[PDB]
């Protein structure tokens, strides 16, 4: 008697990948069915990916370490370092709080403040400070790291003095995953990911393409001898069968970029496209980008480079065209304002990116995948 | 993580960049009621006819 | 080591490959003939020995 990757077996990696992690007092169901097939999703990870699995009393997480971080992936909730800062720093407060221990938010806000590291201080009389405190909290208590006694943090946006009474959960202990040294002694973030591979250097090439497959949206082709790409052309044929029969995903590959699809998303699962409105406009361009070859003919490495001015014109010429059907959000704004708004959704889907230096802008073959128009009927309703 | 949502594996050729590749086409439904827009429930057609 | 490749060529038109994509612009007749001319001419090929 054995077990094999099945049903529950992908239904559970699926839910392990969608989430940062799954606790046993509000997953129960999600909780026991990953861990039936705990062994043999354990042994599929290690040897593909190479991902550790935690398997716990009270939770289970996959510490999905990326290969090359990307903006999308950080805690979306917040908007700005301090927002970061603020939630290291609650956890920092945490570990000094006993399991149930309950703690009132006056005394948050004045260790926050304290121990805060920058060179100007955390000031509560702002409104800027009070907000970032609150989103916070609000991602404290996403992760259900700290309980509340009954009370309302959100009046603390326009009330300084509001008060409310907190309880440390005990998932607070396990929250941040263990690092390899006496952590301090590392200068910058980057040394992290050199140590987190210098554990896998055992076919660190196969664990990377799964790695970049199943976490970003893409994968693009660096150059004309990218060995990640080289490895993905080489066994297109294997990978696509494993992976059919690991999970939902079908693999797809091009001259200069890879991805995986899903067929029928779930409803927990983020997927391309989405009801948000940038989107439209994203599939809108890369329909004129389709239907002039020769303008925007696309350099070897799949690139079309376009300078800002060149955008601007672009998507102007989309608000002539598909304008009138644009949500009302965006038939308001200025070019130079959609011309942010788009290419910050482009970035997080990695379409596209700003060159550092040139501030040249910089179109994945990647958005070519995906054309979009409205019902020629509406079309030629926007004509009358 | 984040993923592309597509019907068919429709491409197999490795060779070509996906601009020149025929693209996948999507119908964007124009935000405005003045073509259709819906919260609450929905008609139906009663094609009796047929 | 090796791979096969077929090929489909109208009537004074250009040479071509048989892709899925360009398959599936057939019509059910050129279908049939196409997936079912090369099977029987291997088992008519290996009669030729």
């Amino acid at each position: 008697q054995t077990q094999l990757f099945d049903e529950k077996a992908i239904q559970g990696m699926d839910i392990l990948f969608h989430h940062y992690w799954i606790l046993r007092a509000e997953q129960p169901e999600w909780y026991q069915l990953i861990r039936e097939r705990e062994k043999v999703l354990r042994r599929y990870l290690d040897e593909k990916f190479g991902l550790r699995l935690i398997v716990h009393q009270h939770f289970i997480k996959l510490e999905k370490i990326p290969v090359e971080p990307e903006g999308w992936m950080g805690i979306q909730d917040f908007q700005e370092p301090m927002d970061y800062a603020i939630f290291c720093c609650a956890l920092a407060f945490l570990e000094g709080k006993a399991v149930d221990e309950q703690f009132l938010l006056s005394e948050l806000c004045q260790e926050i403040q304290a121990d805060y590291p920058g060179d100007f201080p955390l000031d509560w009389t702002l409104y800027t400070h009070r907000k970032s405190l609150i989103r916070a909290v609000k991602v404290l208590m996403e992760f259900q790291l700290i309980r509340t006694i009954d009370g309302d943090i959100g009046r603390f946006d326009q009330n300084e003095e509001q008060e409310v009474l907190y309880e440390a959960s005990t998932y607070s202990r396990y929250f941040m995953r263990t690092y390899p040294d006496d952590f301090s002694s590392y200068q910058h973030w980057s040394e992290l990911l050199k140590e987190d591979w210098k554990l896998n250097q055992e076919d660190e090439r196969r664990k990377r393409v799964y790695r970049k497959l199943f976490f970003s949206p893409g994968l693009h082709r660096l150059d004309q001898q990218d060995p990640d790409f080289l490895y993905i052309r080489n066994y297109r044929n294997r990978l696509a069968e494993d992976i059919e029969k690991h999970s939902e995903y079908k693999l797809h590959v091009y001259k200069n970029t890879a991805f995986l699809s899903i067929a029928e998303p779930r409803q927990y699962q983020q997927v391309f496209p989405n009801s948000k409105a940038s989107t439209d406009i994203i599939l809108q361009l890369s329909k004129y980008i389709h239907g002039e070859p020769e303008r925007f003919k696309a350099n070897e490495n799949g690139e079309i480079l376009m300078t800002e001015g060149e955008f601007e014109q672009v998507v102007d010429d989309l608000r002539q065209q598909f304008g009138t059907g644009w949500a009302k959000y965006f038939r308001d704004m200025s070019t130079k304002g959609i011309r942010t708004e788009l290419l910050r959704a482009m970035k997080d889907w990695m379409m596209a990116e700003v060159d550092s230096e040139t501030s040249l802008i910089r179109i994945k073959s990647l958005t070519g995948v995906m054309t979009g128009e409205y019902p020629s009927d509406f079309q030629t309703g926007g004509t009358e | 993580i984040q993923h592309l949502q597509l019907e068919e594996a429709t491409t197999e050729n490795l060779h070509v960049d996906t601009w020149d590749e025929a693209p996948t086409e999507l119908t964007i439904k124009p935000r405005t009621v003045r073509y259709r827009e819906k919260t609450k429930p929905g008609s139906f057609n009663s094609n009796e006819q047929k | 080591w090796f791979t096969f490749v077929l090929s489909f060529k109208r009537v004074n038109e250009p040479k071509r490959e048989l892709t899925n994509n360009a398959f599936f612009k057939f019509s059910g007749g050129e279908k049939a003939m196409a997936m079912y001319i090369p099977l029987f001419t291997a088992a008519y090929s290996r009669y030729k020995e």
